[PDB]
RNA sequence: GGCUGUCGUCAGCUCGUGUUGUGAAAUGUUGGGUUAAGUCCCGCAACGAGCGCAACCCUUAUCCUUUGUUGCCAGCGGUCC
C-alpha cells in the first residue's frame, strides 16, 4: 500500500507538472490577449 | 625571604607569613591580643612560635577567616607550624612530636533522618 | 484522588484567571491605599471559586495533594518512581 | 649532520623544501626512507561517517539534485579538513536555493579549519529543494575502507548514516631530487631537495618534521638489543 | 565584552559544551579571559519512601547544577560570529547575555 | 520491602538517564509532565511494537525522543505511516517541533523491559508461569549475558494465596554499583489479581 | 500488584557434584585459631559455585595539574583607605 500510495502521489505530480507548463501558460496567454482587447 | 603556610581545621582558613625578624603578630588588621587575646585559650597560635624561641626571632602576618575561635585559632597553629618547616626543613620531628604538623581531620557531623541530631536518637520510654 | 475532585481544581484555575488573575487587580487598587470604596469591597464578592488561594495543587500525576513539590509537581512516591526510572532529568540518590 | 632551511613555498598545497649539507651517500638514503614514511605513515583527518536527510541508503536519488548519493559520497572524500584541538568533530551543511554549493557553506564552530571554498559537493537544480546533512570527521593514521568499518561496530541502528571509505593521508604526491653542491669548504656533497604536494590540511615543514620523528622512534629500539 | 554562561547537570555535557567555545569561539579574534568553574548550586530533597506511615522512612535525592563562565573578552565580528554555529547539547543552558 | 532500585541506585554511573535535558523551576514543573503524556502515549499506539526504552532529548523547544524497539520496521510504518503519526502527535502535547528517531534493539532477549513485557503477555495467554518464566526467559542466557534473575509475583495459577517465584541463572550481583544490570518491571492484569514480574539481567561487569 | 516498616548491617541463606542413612536428612556451612563479618589461615569426605560481607558510588581529611568571573590580594604601584 505504501508503494502504491507513493506511485499514485508521483503520478499526480508528473501529470500536474505537464498541466502547469503547457494549462497555466496557455491560460495566462489567453487571459493576456483578453485584457489587452477588452 | 618569606615562607607561606596554609593550615586549617574545622571549616577554617589560616594564612601565616613568616618573615625573618619582627616578632609582631597581626591577624586581619588586628592584634593577636586584640582579636584573640583574652579569649578561651588562644595561646595556641603563638604556641609553636615560643615552642622554639620566638618574639625576637621572626615575624607573623596572618590572614584567617573560617570557623569560630577554637577552630580559627587551630587553623593558624597549623599554618604556622607548617610554615616554620619551610624556613627549616629539619625541624619536622619536633613539631610532629607535639602534634601540630598534623591537621584535625575531626570535623563536624551530619544530621541523619530518623534521628534528631545525627546521633541523638528520639526517646521511647515505653517499648 | 477521586475523579470529581481532580476536576474542580482544573476549573478553580480557569476562573481564578479569566477574572482575579487580571481583573482582581482592578479592585485591588481601590481596596488599597491608592489616593477603599465600599462598593469595590462589596464587588469583591462577585465570584468565589475565583481565587488563587483556593488551589491545593494536587499531584500532577495522580492527584494526591499531600507531598507536593513545585519542582516536579508530583507527590512523594510519584517523584520516587519517576526518579528511579530516570524519567526525571539529572536526579539521583543524595549522599554526603 | 644536515641543517634544514630554505623553504621555497610555491602555493598553499605545493612546496619545495631543501637540505643543503649532506654526505656522499646521504642524498638517496634519508630521501628514499622519508619517501617510504611520507607516503605510508602520514597522520591526517578525513570524512568517515555521513548522515543525509531524506535518504535511507546509498544507491537512491534525492529530490532536486542531479548528482546521486553515491556520487556525493565520493566528492565528500576529496573534501579537505584540518582539526587543531578536537579529535573528532561533526559539521552541518545548512544550504538551499538555485545554484552550486561553493564548498564552505557549513556553520564555522570550534577548531575546524576549512581550506576549500571552490570544491564542489553537489548542485541544487530546483527552487524549494533543500539539503541538510550532518557530516562526521575522524582522526587516524592510514587508509581505512568502508568494508572494514562493518565488523566490530556492535549495534549500528543509524541506517541513515551512510559510510564512506576513509583516507587519512595529507600528501597527494612526493618527489626527492639529489643534486651536487659546493659549500663553504667542501669536496663532494649532495643537496637533497624534497618536492612535496599536499591536500592543504597540514604544513610541509610540519609534515617533514613529523615524518622524521616516526623514523627516530623506529630506529630507537634497533640500538639496544 | 560579551559574557557567556554554561549551566548543565553534569560534566558529561558541560565539558564538551565548554571546550567547544574555547576551541571554536576562541581562535584569534575572540580574546577569552579564561574558563572558570564557579560554585555549584546544590539542591537536595527528602521524600517519604513508604506510602503512608513509617515516618522513619524518607529518601534523599539531589540535582547538581554544574555551571561554567569563561566568556569572551573581545567583541569583534569574524570570531564573535562563529558561536551561533553551535546549538547542540541536549541540555546545556547557555545564557548569552551582555 | 527492603531493596534499592537496581537502576536508580546506579543512575549516576554506568547508567544514563532516559530523559536528559535542562530546565528551571518555571517550566520544569510542566516539562517532566509533558514527557509523561508523550511517553505514556507512545506505548498505547505502539504496545505490540515491542518497544524497549524511550529517551527524550531536549535542546530548545525541540525534543528528540528515541523509541528503542526490537521491532523497528513495525514502528516505522508504511514508509512513513507510524513515524508521521507519532512525529505529528507530539504537537500540542508539547507545543514544540518534536522529532523522533527510532533505535534498533540488538538481541531482544537481553533487554529487561522486553523480557518482562513478554512473559507477562504470555501469562495473559493462559500459560503456565513456570514454563515461560524459566524457558521463555532462559534465552537471555543463550544469546550471551552472565546471569539473569527473574521474579513472578503472587496469585499465580488457581490460588488465593499469592506467592512469589525465584528461578535465576549465572550471577546477578545487584550489590555492586560497577555491576550494571538491566532491571525493569511488567504487570499482567488477568482474570484475578495482577501477577507482576521483575527482570534482572546481568550484562557483564563494569 | 506496586510500594514500606522489622528481626538487622544481623552474618547469615543456599546450590551443583561427590559421599553418607532404608528414609526424613546430613555433609559442605562443623572443629582449631581469627576478624566488623560463612573475613582469613590450617584442618577435614568433601570439591567447587551463587545471594550475601568486603571493594566499585558519594562525601569529608592532605598535597599536585589546570582555569581565574561576581572569588583572591603575596609583591610593586595609585589611593574619592
Amino acid at each position: 500500500l505504501e508503494i502504491e500510495e507513493m506511485q499514485l502521489k508521483q503520478a499526480k505530480k508528473d501529470l500536474s507538472e505537464e498541466l502547469q507548463i503547457l494549462e497555466a501558460g496557455l491560460f495566462s496567454r489567453i487571459r493576456a490577449v483578453l485584457v489587452a482587447g477588452g | 625571604n618569606q615562607y607561606y603556610g596554609t593550615g586549617r581545621r574545622k571549616s577554617s582558613a589560616a594564612r601565616v607569613f613568616i618573615k625573618p625578624g619582627n616578632g609582631k603578630i597581626v591577624i586581619n588588621q588586628r592584634s593577636l591580643e586584640q582579636y584573640f587575646g583574652r579569649e578561651t585559650a588562644r595561646m595556641v597560635v603563638r604556641q609553636p612560635l615560643e615552642l622554639v624561641d620566638m618574639v625576637e626571632k621572626l615575624d607573623l602576618y596572618i590572614t584567617v577567616k573560617g570557623g569560630g575561635i577554637s577552630g580559627q585559632a587551630g587553623a593558624i597553629r597549623h599554618g604556622i607550624t607548617r610554615a616554620l618547616m619551610e624556613y627549616d626543613e629539619s625541624l619536622r620531628s619536633e613539631l610532629r612530636k607535639a602534634g601540630f604538623v598534623t591537621r584535625d581531620a575531626r570535623q563536624v557531623e551530619r544530621k541523619k533522618v530518623g534521628l534528631r541530631k545525627a546521633r541523638r536518637r528520639p526517646q521511647f520510654s515505653k517499648r | 484522588a477521586k475523579q470529581s475532585m481532580k476536576a474542580r481544581e482544573v476549573k478553580r484555575v480557569a476562573l481564578a484567571d479569566k477574572y482575579f488573575a487580571k481583573r482582581a487587580e482592578l479592585k485591588a487598587i481601590i481596596s488599597d491605599v491608592n489616593a477603599r470604596w465600599n462598593a469595590v469591597l462589596k464587588l469583591q464578592t462577585l465570584p468565589r471559586d475565583s481565587s488563587p488561594s483556593r488551589q491545593r495543587n494536587r499531584c500532577r500525576q495522580t492527584g494526591r495533594p499531600h507531598g507536593f513539590l513545585r519542582k516536579f509537581g508530583l507527590s512523594r512516591i510519584k517523584v520516587r518512581e519517576a526518579a528511579m526510572r530516570g524519567e526525571i532529568p539529572g536526579l539521583k540518590k543524595a549522599s554526603w | 649532520k644536515p641543517r634544514l632551511v630554505d623553504i621555497e613555498q610555491v602555493s598553499s598545497t605545493h612546496a619545495k623544501v631543501t637540505l643543503e649539507p649532506l654526505e656522499r651517500g646521504f642524498g638517496h638514503t634519508l630521501g628514499n626512507a622519508l619517501r617510504r614514511i611520507l607516503l605510508s605513515s602520514m597522520p591526517g583527518c578525513a570524512v568517515t561517517e555521513v548522515e543525509i536527510d531524506g535518504v535511507l541508503h546509498e544507491y537512491s536519488t534525492k529530490e532536486g539534485v542531479q548528482e546521486d548519493i553515491l556520487e556525493i559520497l565520493l566528492n565528500l572524500k576529496g573534501l579537505a579538513v584540518r582539526v587543531q584541538g578536537k579529535d573528532e568533530v561533526i559539521l552541518t551543511l545548512n544550504k538551499s536555493g538555485i545554484g552550486p554549493v561553493t564548498a564552505a557553506d557549513i556553520t564555522h564552530d570550534g577548531d575546524v579549519e576549512i581550506v576549500k571554498p571552490q570544491h564542489v559537493i553537489c548542485h541544487l537544480t530546483d527552487e524549494n529543494a533543500s539539503i541538510s546533512m550532518r557530516i562526521k570527521v575522524q582522526r587516524g593514521r592510514g587508509y581505512v575502507p568502508a568494508s572494514t568499518r562493518i565488523h566490530s561496530e556492535e549495534d549500528e541502528r543509524p541506517i541513515g548514516r551512510l559510510l564512506v571509505d576513509a583516507c587519512y593521508s595529507p600528501v597527494e604526491r612526493i618527489a626527492y631530487n639529489v643534486e651536487a653542491a659546493r659549500v663553504e669548504q667542501r669536496t663532494d656533497l649532495d643537496k637533497l631537495v624534497i618536492e612535496m604536494e599536499t591536500n592543504g590540511t597540514i604544513d610541509p615543514e610540519e609534515a617533514i618534521r613529523r615524518a622524521a620523528t616516526i623514523l627516530a622512534e623506529q630506529l630507537e629500539a634497533f640500538v639496544d638489543l | 565584552r560579551i559574557r557567556i554562561r554554561l549551566k548543565a547537570f553534569d560534566h558529561r555535557l558541560i565539558d564538551q559544551a565548554t571546550a567547544e567555545i574555547v576551541e571554536t569561539a576562541k581562535r584569534t579574534g575572540a580574546q577569552v579571559r579564561g574558563p572558570i568553574p564557579l560554585p555549584t548550586r546544590k539542591e537536595r530533597f527528602t521524600v517519604l519512601i513508604s506510602p503512608h506511615v513509617n515516618k522513619d522512612a524518607r529518601d534523599q535525592y539531589e540535582i547538581r547544577t554544574h555551571l561554567r563562565l569563561v566568556d569572551i573578552v573581545e567583541p569583534t565580528e569574524k570570531t564573535v560570529d562563529a558561536l551561533m554555529r553551535l546549538d547542540l547539547a541536549a541540555g546545556v543552558d547557555v545564557q548569552i547575555s551582555l | 520491602g527492603q531493596k534499592v532500585h537496581p537502576n536508580g541506585i546506579r543512575l549516576g554511573i554506568v547508567k544514563p538517564w532516559n530523559s536528559t535535558w535542562f530546565a528551571n523551576t518555571k517550566e520544569f514543573a510542566d516539562n517532566l509532565d509533558s514527557d509523561f503524556k508523550v511517553r505514556q502515549y507512545l506505548t498505547k499506539e505502539l504496545a505490540k511494537a515491542s518497544v524497549s526504552r524511550i529517551v527524550i532529548e531536549r535542546p530548545a523547544k525541540s525534543i528528540r525522543v528515541t523509541i528503542h524497539t526490537a521491532r523497528p520496521g513495525i514502528v516505522i510504518g508504511k514508509k512513513g505511516e507510524d513515524v508521521e503519526k507519532l512525529r505529528k502527535v507530539v504537537a500540542d502535547i508539547a507545543g514544540v517541533p518534536a522529532q523522533i528517531n527510532i533505535a534498533e534493539v540488538r538481541k531482544p532477549e537481553l533487554d529487561a523491559k522486553l523480557v518482562a513485557d513478554s512473559i507477562t503477555s504470555q501469562l495473559e495467554r493462559r500459560v503456565m508461569f513456570r514454563r515461560a518464566m524459566k524457558r521463555a526467559v532462559q534465552n537471555a542466557m543463550r544469546l550471551g549475558a552472565k546471569g539473569i534473575k527473574v521474579e513472578v509475583s503472587g496469585r499465580l495459577g488457581g490460588a488465593e494465596i499469592a506467592r512469589t517465584e525465584w528461578y535465576r541463572e549465572g550471577r546477578v550481583p545487584l550489590h555492586t554499583l560497577r555491576a550494571d544490570i538491566d532491571y525493569n518491571t511488567s504487570e499482567a492484569h488477568t482474570t484475578y489479581g495482577v501477577i507482576g514480574v521483575k527482570v534482572w539481567i546481568f550484562k557483564g561487569e563494569i
